[PDB]
RNA sequence: UCCUCCUAAAGAGUAACGGAGGAGCACGAAGGUUGGCUAAUCCUGGUCGGACAUCAGGAGGUUAGUGCAAUGGCAUAAGCC
RNA sequence: GGGUGAUUAGCUCAGCUGGGAGAGCACCUCCCUACAAGGAGGGGGUCGGCGGUUCGAUCCCGUCAUCACCCACCA
RNA sequence: ACGACCAGGGCUACACACGUGCUACAAUGGCGCAUACAAAGAGAAGCGACCUCGCGAGAGCAAGCGGACCUCAUAAAGUGCGUCGUAGUCCGGAUUGGAGUCUGCAACUCGACUCCAUGAAGUCGGAAUCGCUAGUAAUCGUGGAUCAGAAUGCCACGGUG
């Protein structure tokens, strides 16, 4: 909206998403840029968001709405 | 007393034919209303509250009293002759002179209703009320240095039950829960 | 006197006891002076009831007098989870904008021993 | 030294360098009398009231108040008014 | 066991015929020229514990706890 | 391999004392309203008028000029008439809320700008430290560079005393 308006999902996210839903019982996805954005409608899936050390596994709720991976959930504790 | 008639239609005789009633006896009445203030402040020196009951003095119909106190365990080192109040209740034939403006007509400013009604009631015209927030309305040598003065009541009345004796309400400025 | 103004200076300026009140700013308070049509230079014209108490309906599009905070004071309590940036910057007494905190918080921070 | 309770075995009498405490005055009002009335504490509702005085009710009813320790009584109120 | 005193800021100590928490050092921070001195600011108090009376006890009164000073006797 | 390539990250991560600045603390000042006197620069999807939409940031429609001419471009302090009754105030504005405008892979962290509400400090600064002998200490307004968005620092210029 007031960021030169509508968002954009980096393609390398892009291309794993709907594979996460839907995520079978292998791993869930691995992500390493904490600037990637989601949108409000996703739910019900499993991803691990790297720190700079760790990966933390969140699981997105109807409670998330459009953040960036670093706002969505505490990938820190961190002070 | 000027105003007492309206009792027969736009308070309890509604109720009273909701279940074949023929007296106001087999309905909830007023045993009596008390208007109290408060002297217990201590914020600034006790210089102007005489005058605060002459405004008091204006609405009731009967003058603030001295009064005095029952305990003296305080730590206000106050003697059982120390005034603790105002003593203003009312009874019968005055308490048809206070309804005759107050809570029933004397303020034009109506609200847009949100839901604020009267609460807490049980049996015994349990309900207690003070005035909340500013709006000015014009009142008695009221061009004085001093803080905005209102009235905290209390009422008794010969009920079991006050969500059945709703319609003794009917004739305020103050709603009631649906 | 005190017909609109909640405050005993009733000889004075048009802004007095007229400004940052109620949902009601130089902004607004120039939209219902602008409603009863009435004078504002060195004081307000003087009124009588039905003149202007009665156009308060001209400036009602906004949050005011009982309504100023009603509704906002239950949206807020929407987000308070620990995990939400939103719901613990609102839990505690934080900036859910960010600030810094090394230097030049002292207003936040308040006064240091 | 003067007073409350126990010491004390249910008559009466009663001991201990026996066991716990108060009193050294106070009030012309806290005395007299006729008439009236009903407190604490908790809870719900009145906050501009900063542990405790304070307005109305429900529960309760000499559990509050009765000048003092302690004992006991007090609605017939010795209580407060 | 006993008598007489003390108990309040880290230290040294006021306030003791009824509430108002304080002074000089010390410490921290700061000013000068290297270390002080000199001049300012600031932090922090079960005012030892339990009762008596009083609205209220750092205060008065009884009684504990811990330390100093003097004792603990006749055989 | 501490070399070099490749992608994400860090350089406003927080605790405490500042060195130099700045809006000020009110009336050598504000609030309202009208109003005089300028230089130096920038301008090839530029500078963009007049007008209009939007509360507004900004944007739409398109002249003028490729620029001693047009456009950026209503200098401010000052000057005139009202007002404030000296008080943390009609002062002052950190805050606080809901939504936008502009740019860039990027605005959580970590950008500039806006509308309507909403709100706390600040009372001329402790020992001391620094500036001028006159257009001198002090003070008001306009441009430019770097550059996607972003300076209150840098470089030029004019006003008052």
């Amino acid at each position: 909206r007031s960021l030169k308006k509508g968002p954009f999902i980096d393609l390398h996210l892009l291309k794993k998403v709907e594979k996460a839903v839907e995520s079978g019982d292998k791993k869930p996805l691995r992500t390493w840029s904490r600037r990637s954005t989601i949108f409000p409608n996703m739910i019900g899936l499993t991803i691990a968001v790297h720190n700079g050390r760790q990966h933390v596994p969140v699981f997105v709720t109807d409670e998330m709405v459009g953040h960036k991976l670093g706002e969505f959930a505490p990938t820190r504790t961190y002070r | 007393a000027k105003l007492h008639d309206y009792y027969k239609d736009e308070v309890v005789k509604k109720l009273m034919t909701e279940f074949n009633y023929n007296s106001v006896m087999q309905v909830p009445r007023v045993e009596k209303i008390t208007l109290n203030m408060g002297v217990g402040e201590a914020i600034a020196d006790k210089k102007l509250l005489d005058n605060a009951a002459a405004d008091l003095a204006a609405i009731s119909g009967q003058k603030p009293l001295i009064t005095k106190a029952r305990k003296s365990v305080a730590g206000f080192k106050i003697r059982q002759g120390y005034p603790i109040g105002c003593k203003v209740t009312l009874r019968g034939e005055r308490m048809w002179e206070f309804f005759e403006r107050l809570i029933t007509i004397a303020v034009p400013r109506i609200r847009d209703f949100r839901g604020l009604s009267a609460k807490s009631f049980d049996g015994r015209g349990n309900y207690s009320m003070g005035v909340r927030e500013q709006i000015i309305f014009p009142e008695i040598d009221y061009d004085k240095v001093d803080r905005v003065r209102g009235l905290d009541i209390t009422i008794t009345t010969t009920a079991k039950s006050d969500e059945e004796g709703r319609a003794l309400l009917a004739a305020f400025d103050f709603p009631f829960r649906k | 006197a005190r017909i609109a103004g909640i405050n005993i200076p009733d000889h004075k300026h048009a802004v007095i006891a007229l400004t940052s009140i109620y949902g009601v700013g130089k902004t607004r308070s120039k939209a219902i002076l602008a409603a009863a049509g009435i004078a504002e230079d060195v004081k307000i014209s003087e009124l009588s009831e039905g003149q202007i108490d009665t156009l308060r309906d001209e400036v009602a599009k906004f949050v005011v007098e009982g309504d100023l905070r009603r509704e906002i004071s239950m949206s807020i309590k929407r987000l308070m989870d620990l995990g939400c940036y939103r719901g613990l910057r609102h839990r505690r007494g934080l900036p859910v904008r960010g600030q810094r905190t090394k230097t030049n918080a002292r207003t936040r921070k308040g006064p240091r021993k």
